[PDB]
Parts: structure tokens; C-alpha cells; sequence
């Protein structure tokens, strides 16, 4: 098998963000809304 | 949610622990947080894996077999556990400046390694020359008689 | 590519040394001796890029070919060279054709027995094939060469419209062969130029006078058919019987050349007083190729010696010397101005126009065109099979190499070494040992990959000089006459253009006639000498043919040095083959790509047959070993790691910071032009149907999974410079190009240097 | 970091002999070189894999199926584990020593010898190193009057 090992640990340049913020909203779900009932 | 193939080994795991002695599950509700009665913390195992964790590492004797289950096949807790659960090594006092007087002789090293080639080369090539002198008459008969 | 110190010759270059090739391994050799001035204006080279078909199909006996193939043979296969073959040929021939009980068989073999039978009436033609198989049947010999010398032979004399069929034929493969002749492959030369003295006595009209008298007369007696046959075999056989010395023709005939060169000549031993003839001579004076030959003589003879009579014979014996190197051999006579023309040079300067570094290279152009055929048998345990042309196979592969042999041709790799000497040094040359040459050779090296040696042998043999005798007699002569074509390359090299050069005899205690060795009379500007002469009075002579390179001002190449594909379509499809086998590999390749997502591992192993878009896995076809690619790509291979090795070695020495932002800039500027040719490589269609399959089967393999995420992840920053890559070292892997573990090695690179993730940007060639 | 599947694998093993005999400290610290204490010997095991298998060899009554098991799960550690690991055969009195248990040997013998050169050229490079230091100096010193 080749060997991919080597070439996998980088790292990305870094860069800093004009406004922080956003930092822990990488990963999440939010479970859908509902409707209003109907009549 | 715990993975049952996992909750299955660490469930009986833990409990045994506890079995074994109380002074555990006063340890355990401290790290992990949780109230102090033995029926909480095992209900909390179930609720979370990173719960079921650092209960583990806080038992280490009967427990390290499932730990490692528990870490097959969650690889999502293995980094955030691996941050929650840490100790400072004792770093010795001597052992920096100890490091220092090591530089003028790893630089040797690696003269020598790039020469001959990568390290495990260097470690059969220092052999070769180590090893007995017969040997050399060994191999140089073998060629006397045709084989290579 | 070899790496010599041209200051120290004796310590690392010693087999390229002159003092080595004349045998006196103590010192080096004073310019000051006897000189006797002359000129080299011709050379024998065998070509470069010959590779033809010659079909063995029907015909005559052609005379020059099948001596060609004696040659071609005991060339190849070690042997004990020419000597044995030719008698035993001869024991073969008395064992069957002098034999005429072997004759009467055949006749019974093919028409019956005991009968009357009428010609080309009653008489059914038979294929050549056919009386072959017989021949394997009747005659137990080892070669299959003996059976097709005398097959065509019977094919020819009973052949009034007779037993034979016009369609059938054969066909075999012209390979290449030792460029610049070893001595004694002038032994075999002269041979071999025997033997067809021996077979144009087969074709001879006395042989042919056989079927004179029954053209019209029809066949009629199966006997006095064959036994009328079976003597004139062992008639135009009596005739032929009887041959000259090639040990003694050779060596007489050099060192009657060797007594006209040499400085010391007492008055009465020259040719020309002696000589009754001269013409013959002043053809062979001029010869280069026969003078590394007369050195080759000398060592290993460590005499000379003529037993041959002094002029009324020598006068006979050289005109017909002159016609078996100048048609028989490969070795075709030419101007010495045009053999190496290809050959080029290019120096890594300082100042004053002297080399820190200088590197000599061949030039090619990449031979990208591959045909991949596959075996077809009629019959049995034969190696004679049909071998099918498999159309756009070829054309998937050729449409791969289309953008490889742009990037990687040979021209761009030394500006790319001279390009590191010059940041490298930052110092005066003299100290660091003094300069260094480097040169490498994909013709040479390409050698060993037709007869599958390891290239590594011979250059770790030249620096020690001395060769392993614990391999056998068959691998000694694969080394040792690889080892002997480097130097016959670099010493018509430098003769090329530096045309001044004079002969000198050398001096010894003991007993010996002792040998002859140039030296150039080189001028060129430099106050300070390279290598050790004096360099004094503007202009310089030295006895190393190395030395009087450097001297020589940077060369272009005059000529891409072009090879023409073997030609299977032509004549491959209808007729059988010769040893094939080896002469190419097997199709198969196996390999599995990785790669991790959301945390959790994914693999798609990929096959050889599937990557072309070919639905059948079928292993019946083979691929014809392009080593000229593989030559080349393993140099760029060998000097590209040869670089960072020493940027990064020579960075650490540096110790000042204004130097290190120099190398820091060097080494990534190289990784990423690096990296760009291989995913440049990965854009081909080879290299994009490994990339389409790649992600295709861990989609699929993903959806089962019950996760889509895939889409967005695979195409990223990195994820699809990882495919990428891996795609571009695959394709290289899946052809001969490259070996598993250089590209192992060659992805390490790309690791460290860190132009991976400082790109991020992909380029899609559609 | 070492593999889970292998690692349930190795720290019974290695821990079950520990504590079968107290005697085992000994190949630990002697080839890896880690602290005299039991605890930390099994963090060394669980950090490298290298050290891992230095540490299935040299307790043998129930390593050997374990180590092979360790090879396959992490197959870059072979080339390591096989040479580090090395025991010279002494010498066969009997002509035919041949390839029993010499293999490894003879084997080791011809890297060596491949990459110097010619055979002879090895075992004179053997004695290079062997020679007294005082020779080199005694080269140098001969160079240094100008004759080479």
C-alpha cells in the first residue's frame, strides 16, 4: 500500500479574523422548528 | 449516547470497581462531578462518553481493558478526553542542562547517519563491524564454493 | 548520476582514470615523454536508438544477417564469446546437414515413402514452419538459432517450386548493442565475419547449381532427390572448412598499428618501410575506436605478438580486416566530429571562469509512445507466438506520457543542478577538496535495464575501480564491459573537441613493450589550474581524458538523441516472435488509497484494469518496459533528492541568517514546483480516471454509511491536493516509471518542506 | 501513538509478567532505557510502538503470538523491531553452521557488505576502525610534511 502519511501533517498559514466571534458554532445541530397549528 | 458493544464491557466494569471498595466512588464523584451515591455515577456512564472516561482513567486496575474499547469506536471523545484528563510530569531538575552537554555528540550522529543512510541502516552497519572477524571468512568460503 | 572530485582522479574516479586503462595504478603519468603528433578523424560506433524488425520469413540465406545474429548472440549471453559457437556449429552441422540419414527423414517427413512422386503436381508445398518442427524433432540442439540457419538453408536448395510455400515467415527483434567496441568484441567482429564466409558458401551458386540442373526437370526420386541433396551440403561444407585467427588476426593487426603510433618505434620495425602496402593502413591510423581497443590489448595481453608473416600476408590480411569491421559488425564506420554530438556540458561558475562545479549530460528526448501487446499460441511449448497490438491502450498510456515527456526532459534538469551549485558554494573553490564533477548517463543506465542489473553496481565500481569476482562469468561481462563503456563515451568525448592530441609510450621496470596513452593539449584562460597541471604558459596538457573536459567552454547539445519505438503493428501481427518474455513485463498493479473524514477512516483499493477503463480484468496482456522513460525519471529521481540532501546539509554549516532565508527560499521553491508537476500528472487522463474512482468509491462507500457529508469535505484545501498527489504517484508506480518505495520516499519531501499547505489552490487540466 | 486493537493486546501481556517475576526490570531498562519504576516502563509501552516491541521480545513465555500481532497492526515497526533486536550466534565448530541459525547473520553481513563495496573492501574497512587511533594521527602528520 502507499504510504500517504508523510504528506498528511501540515498545518494551514494562519490568518487572524477582522471581528472574532463565530468560534464554537463549527459543529452543532439545531433540531428543526415547527409550525403554527391550523385552523 | 454510549455505544452499547462499548456500555456492555464498561457497565459490569465499573460496578465491579465499586464493589471492590467504597473509597473510589468518592474519588469519581469528585473528578467527574457527580453526587456521590453509586446508582448517579453509573447512571451518568450511560448518559455520556466523556463521563465514561475519566471514570476509567480515575480506575485504571480492572477498567483499562474497556477504556480502550471505549476509545475504538468513539474517536470523536478521543481528543476532547485526551485534554480533560492530564498531569504534569514531574520534570527533574538536572535534566535540561543535562540535555546541553548531548549536542556536540548527537551532531556526530547525524554526520554519520547521512553518510551511510537512514538510522536503521547505521544500527546494521555498526553491527557488521562489531560482529566477529570468522564471519567474514564464513561468507568469503560460501563464495569459494559458488553460492552468492 | 556520478559524483567525481576531478582534483583526486586516483581516489574516486580511478576506473575513468587513463593510468588505470594502460594498468599502471602507482602515479599518475608525466606529460613529459616522447610525443608523436596525429589526428583521429573516424571512430566505430554502433548506433544509438537501433531497434528494427528483421523477418526471417521465407527468403534466402541471407549471408550478413544470420551472421549478425551469432554476434548479437555471444555478445549477450557471455558464452566464453564466439570461439565455442562456432565450433560447436560446426559439430552440429557434422552431427546433422554433413549427415544424411538426418536428410532422408525430412524427405520422408513430408512426402512419404518409398515412391515416385512428380513435381509441384503430385508435389504439395509445405509451410517453413512445419520442416522446423521437424528439426526440433531430429536435431537436439541447444539453440533455436541453429534450426533457423538451417531451415532457411533447406527452404533454399529443394525449392524449384518445390516443397515450400511462400507464405510463412518469422521475425525477429534488433536490440542494442555495446556502443564503442571492446576488444574482443573485435575478436568476435572478425568471427563473425567468418561465418559468413560460411553461409555465403550455402547460398553459394555451387550450392545453388543443385537446383540448376532440376528446375525444369521435376522431382522425381525421393533419394536422389535427397541424397543429390544431403552432399551438396557436405560439398559447398568441404569448401568452407578452414578460417583465420581472430585472436591472431586482432592481435596481429593492432600491434602492427600499435609499432606505427608509438612515439618509439625503432627504424626497422615501422609499417610503412616494411609494409608493401599502405592505403590499407592509413585508414585504420586515423581510427580512434581501434585505439582504446589497442589499450584494452595491451593490459590484459601484457605482450604483443604478430605470427604473421611481414608484409605479401599482412598485406592480405588487412584489406579483409578492413571489410568485417566495416559491414558485418553493428560497428559502423563515422566522422568522429558526429558520434557524440548529442553529448553536452554545462559548468557551475564563479569568477573568473572557473567551475565550482560541471556537469555533463546526455540529451534526450522523452520516447513516449507505448505499445502493449499480448501472447498468442498455436502451438504447444513454442516460443514463437503471435503477438496482438492492442489499439488506445496504447493510446490511454500515450495520452498519460503526452504531458511527461514535457516536464521531465533532460535539458531542464541540469539547469536546475547548476542552478544549486551556485547557491551551495558561497566560497572559493580551490578549498572543499578542489572541483568536483558530476555526470550521469541514462544511455548507460539504460543498459542495465534491458538485462534487469542494478544500475548501482557499476557506479560503485568506477570510484573503487576493482570488480567482485563472487558473481558468475555472465554478470562479470554485463559489468565490466558497462564499466568499459563509459569510458570509450568520455574518451571520444573530450577527443571530440579538443582535436590536438598526442601518443606516448609509458614507462615501467620491468619487461614491457609498454603501452601508448594520449595527452591533450588543451588552451583555455584560467590563472588557476583545476585538477593538478600547470596550467602555465597559457595552455595546458594532461593525460586524464576527465581533466581536459573541464577546461572546455559550456556545449550545447548538438542533437536530441531520439528513440524510435519498437515497431510491433507492422509486422507483429501476422508472424511469430523471438524472446519477448523478458524484454517486457506483466500488467498488473495494486494499490490502495486512504484517507480520513468527520474522524473516521475510509479506503478504496483501486486495480490495474479499472484505472484505464478497461470493464474485463484481464491479465493476458503485458507492457513493452519503456526503459529510456525509466531511465530518466529515475535520474531526476536520484538528483532531486541529491539536492535537498545538500541545501539542507549546507544550510546548518552556513550558521548566518542572511544565507539561510537564501536556502529556505530555495527548498520550498523547488517543493512546490515539485508538487505541481505531479498533480500536472494527475490532470492526465491516466491520472484523472485515478482521481474520478478514488472519491467515487468512498461516496459509495460513504452513503452506506448513512453520512453525505463527503461532497463538501473531499474538495478542500488539502483533501484534494492528498487525492491529488496520490493519483500523480500512482500513475507513475503503475507504469514501470518508478518504484513503490522511491515514491515513498519522494512524498516525505513534500511533508517537511511544507509547500502543501501553503498553496492551497488546484489547477484542473479537464 | 499505539494502536488500541494492539495495545489490549500488549499490557496484559507485559503485565501479567511483571508481576509473575520482579526479574523482568532488567531487559526494560537495559535496551529501552526506561526509569527503574514498573509504572512508568508501561507508559513508555503505550506511547511508542518501537518500545513496544522491545518490550514483547524480551519476555517470551507469552509474547511471542502478541508481538506478531503487534507487527501486522502496525507494519512500519518490522524493519525497526527485527534489527534493533539482534543476538550474534557465536560459531559452529562443524563445517556446515549453514543457514539454521546463521541466516539472519549472513543476511545482515551482505547489506553491510552491498553498500561499501566488494567484500574485501568491508572487512578492510573493519580494521580501518579497528587500528589504534595513534595511526591517523600518524597519516595526518605525514600528510602534513607534504607527502601524500
Amino acid at each position: 500500500p502507499t504510504s500517504m502519511k508523510a504528506l498528511d501533517h501540515t498545518s494551514i498559514a494562519s490568518v487572524a479574523p477582522l471581528e472574532r466571534g463565530s468560534v464554537d458554532t463549527d459543529d452543532r445541530n439545531s433540531a428543526p422548528r415547527r409550525g403554527a397549528n391550523f385552523s | 449516547m454510549l455505544l452499547p458493544v462499548v456500555a456492555r464491557a464498561a457497565v459490569p466494569a465499573i460496578e465491579s470497581a465499586i464493589a471492590a471498595t467504597p473509597g473510589l466512588v468518592s474519588r469519581i464523584a469528585a473528578a467527574i462531578g457527580s453526587k456521590v451515591s453509586p446508582s448517579a455515577i453509573l447512571a451518568a456512564v450511560k448518559s455520556n462518553p466523556v463521563v465514561a472516561g475519566l471514570t476509567l482513567a480515575q480506575i485504571g486496575s480492572t477498567g483499562y481493558d474497556a477504556y480502550q474499547q471505549l476509545l475504538e469506536n468513539h474517536p470523536e471523545v478521543a481528543e476532547m478526553l485526551k485534554d480533560l484528563s492530564f498531569k504534569a510530569d514531574e520534570i527533574q531538575p538536572d535534566f535540561i542542562g543535562n540535555l546541553g552537554q548531548y549536542r556536540e555528540e548527537l551532531e556526530l550522529v547525524e554526520d554519520a547517519a547521512r553518510f551511510v543512510g537512514g538510522m536503521s541502516n547505521l544500527i546494521r552497519l555498526r553491527q557488521a563491524l562489531e560482529l566477529d572477524i570468522k564471519y567474514y571468512g564464513l561468507k568469503m568460503q560460501l563464495n569459494d564454493m559458488g553460492y552468492r | 548520476m556520478f559524483n567525481l572530485k576531478v582534483k583526486d582522479l586516483n581516489g574516486s574516479a580511478r576506473g575513468l582514470t587513463q593510468a588505470f586503462a594502460i594498468g599502471e595504478l602507482k602515479n599518475q603519468l608525466s606529460v613529459g615523454a616522447l610525443q608523436l603528433p596525429l589526428q583521429f578523424t573516424r571512430t566505430f560506433s554502433a548506433s544509438m536508438t537501433s531497434e528494427l524488425l528483421w523477418e526471417v520469413g521465407k527468403g534466402n540465406i541471407d549471408p550478413v544477417m544470420y551472421a549478425r545474429l551469432f554476434f548479437q548472440y555471444a555478445q549477450a549471453g557471455g558464452a566464453l564469446s564466439v570461439d565455442e559457437l562456432v565450433n560447436q556449429f560446426t559439430e552440429y552441422h557434422q552431427s546433422t546437414a554433413c549427415n544424411p540419414e538426418i536428410w532422408r527423414k525430412l524427405t520422408a517427413y513430408i512426402t512419404g515413402s518409398s515412391n515416385r512422386a512428380i513435381k509441384a503436381d503430385a508435389v504439395g508445398k509445405v509451410p517453413p514452419t512445419a520442416i522446423l518442427e521437424q528439426l526440433r524433432t531430429l536435431a537436439p540442439s541447444e539453440h533455436e538459432l541453429f534450426h533457423h540457419i538451417t531451415t532457411d538453408f533447406v527452404c533454399h536448395v529443394l525449392s524449384p517450386l518445390g516443397f515450400i510455400l511462400p507464405d510463412a515467415a518469422y521475425v525477429y527483434r534488433v536490440g542494442r548493442t555495446a556502443t564503442y567496441p571492446n576488444f574482443y568484441a573485435l575478436v568476435d567482429c572478425v568471427r563473425a565475419s567468418d561465418l559468413r564466409r560460411m553461409l555465403t558458401a550455402l547460398s553459394s551458386v555451387d550450392s545453388k547449381m543443385l537446383q540448376a540442373t532440376f528446375k525444369a526437370k521435376g522431382a522425381l526420386a525421393p533419394a536422389l532427390i535427397s541424397q543429390h541433396l544431403a552432399n551438396a551440403a557436405t560439398t559447398a561444407f568441404e569448401r568452407s572448412r578452414g578460417n583465420f585467427d581472430a585472436n591472431a588476426v586482432v592481435s596481429s593487426v593492432l600491434t602492427i598499428l600499435g609499432r606505427l603510433w608509438s612515439p618509439s618505434t625503432p627504424k626497422e620495425l615501422d609499417p610503412s618501410a616494411r609494409l608493401r602496402n599502405t592505403n590499407g593502413i592509413d585508414q585504420l591510423r586515423s581510427n580512434l575506436a581501434l585505439f582504446i581497443a589497442y589499450q584494452d590489448m595491451v593490459k590484459q595481453r601484457g605482450r604483443a605478438e604478430v605470427i604473421f608473416s611481414d608484409e605479401e600476408l599482412s598485406s592480405t590480411i588487412i584489406p579483409w580486416f578492413i571489410e568485417a569491421m566495416s559491414e558485418v559488425s553493428p560497428f559502423k564506420l563515422r566522422p568522429i566530429n558526429e558520434t557524440t554530438s548529442y553529448i553536452g556540458q554545462t559548468s557551475a561558475i564563479d569568477h573568473m571562469g572557473q567551475p565550482s562545479h560541471v556537469v555533463v549530460y546526455e540529451d534526450w528526448q522523452f520516447a513516449k509512445e507505448i505499445t502493449a501487446f499480448t501472447p498468442v499460441k498455436l502451438a504447444n511449448n513454442s516460443n514463437q507466438r503471435f503477438l496482438d497490438v492492442e489499439p488506445g491502450i496504447s493510446d490511454r498510456m500515450s495520452a498519460t506520457l503526452a504531458p511527461i515527456g514535457n516536464t521531465f526532459a533532460v535539458s531542464a534538469f541540469v539547469k536546475n543542478r547548476t542552478a544549486v551549485y551556485e547557491a551551495v558554494s558561497q566560497r572559493g573553490t580551490v578549498n572543499s577538496n578542489g572541483a568536483e564533477m558530476t555526470l550521469g548517463f541514462p544511455s548507460v543506465v539504460e543498459r542495465d535495464y534491458a538485462l534487469d542489473r542494478d544500475p548501482m553496481v557499476a557506479i560503485a565500481a568506477l570510484r573503487t575501480g576493482i570488480v567482485d569476482e563472487s558473481l558468475e562469468a555472465r554478470a562479470s561481462n554485463d559489468l565490466k564491459r558497462s564499466m568499459f563503456n563509459y569510458y570509450a563515451a568520455v574518451m571520444h568525448y573530450a577527443v571530440a573537441h579538443n582535436p590536438e592530441v598526442v601518443v606516448s609510450e609509458h614507462q615501467g621496470v620491468a619487461a614491457e613493450q609498454g603501452s601508448l596513452y594520449l595527452v591533450w593539449n588543451v588552451r583555455t584562460e584560467l590563472r588557476i589550474p583545476v585538477g593538478y597541471n600547470a596550467i602555465e604558459g597559457g595552455s595546458i596538457r594532461t593525460p586524464e581524458p576527465l581533466e581536459a573536459i573541464a577546461y572546455n567552454k559550456p556545449i550545447q547539445p548538438s542533437e536530441v538523441l531520439q528513440a524510435k519505438v519498437l515497431d510491433l503493428a507492422n509486422h507483429t501481427t501476422s508472424i511469430h516472435i523471438w524472446p519477448w518474455h523478458e524484454a517486457s513485463t506483466e500488467f498488473a498493479y495494486e494499490d490502495a488509497y486512504s484517507v480520513t473524514i468527520r474522524n473516521k477512516r475510509y479506503t478504496a483499493e483501486v486495480k490495474e484494469f479499472e484505472l484505464l477503463g478497461l470493464g474485463q480484468r484481464r491479465e493476458r496482456v503485458r507492457i513493452l518496459k519503456p526503459t529510456v522513460a525509466h531511465a530518466i525519471i529515475q535520474m531526476w529521481y536520484s538528483w532531486f533528492v541529491e539536492d535537498d540532501r545538500t541545501l539542507a546539509a549546507a544550510r546548518r554549516t552556513s550558521r548566518d541568517d542572511a544565507e539561510k532565508l537564501a536556502i529556505d527560499g530555495r527548498r520550498m521553491q523547488n517543493a512546490v514546483t515539485l508538487l505541481r508537476k505531479i498533480e500536472m500528472i494527475g490532470t492526465t487522463g491516466i491520472g484523472a480516471s485515478a482521481v474520478h474512482l478514488a472519491q467515487s468509491r468512498i461516496v459509495d462507500q460513504m452513503a452506506g454509511r448513512g453520512l453525505i457529508d463527503d461532497s463538501s469535505d473531499l474538495h478542500v484545501g488539502i483533501n484534494r491536493h492528498r487525492i491529488r498527489i496520490w493519483a500523480g504517484l500512482a500513475v507513475l508506480q503503475m507504469m514501470g516509471l518508478l518504484s513503490r518505495s522511491e515514491a515513498e520516499a519522494l512524498t516525505k519531501v513534500l511533508g517537511d518542506s511544507n509547500a502543501l499547505g501553503m498553496v492551497v489552490a488546484t489547477t484542473d487540466i479537464d
